[PDB]
């Protein structure tokens, strides 16, 4: 039982070291979307204007 | 990850869990694992007790 209570002390840890090596922050993730999101939309939009040059 | 306590409430439930062990035979040592020695020492009274009787 107290074997249990290291492996069960490691396990978190562990889990919290995949969590923290592989998890992102969802908040600042989305928003790198949407700055490129826009960044899409001005491309788009001002090609339609090169166009006319 | 889930915090430290996801290790402590496994053990208060344990912890629970040996307060019951304990209380019903009315004892400290219900095992070897509460006393080895106190267990030991017991199961010689107890022959001496009914040795004795």
């Amino acid at each position: 039982e107290h074997a249990a209570k290291g492996l069960m002390n490691a396990y978190e840890n562990t889990q919290a070291s995949e969590s923290r090596i592989r998890d992102a922050d969802m908040a600042e993730e989305t928003v790198a979307f949407t700055k490129n999101q826009i960044l899409v939309q001005s491309g788009t939009a001002m090609l339609a204007q090169a166009n006319v040059r | 990850a889930a915090i430290n306590s996801h290790r402590v409430l496994k053990f208060q439930n344990e912890e629970v869990s040996k307060n019951m062990e304990k209380l019903s035979s009315g004892m400290r040592i219900n095992r070897a694992g509460d006393d080895a020695s106190g267990l030991a020492v017991s199961e010689k009274m107890r022959t001496q007790v009914n040795g004795l009787r």
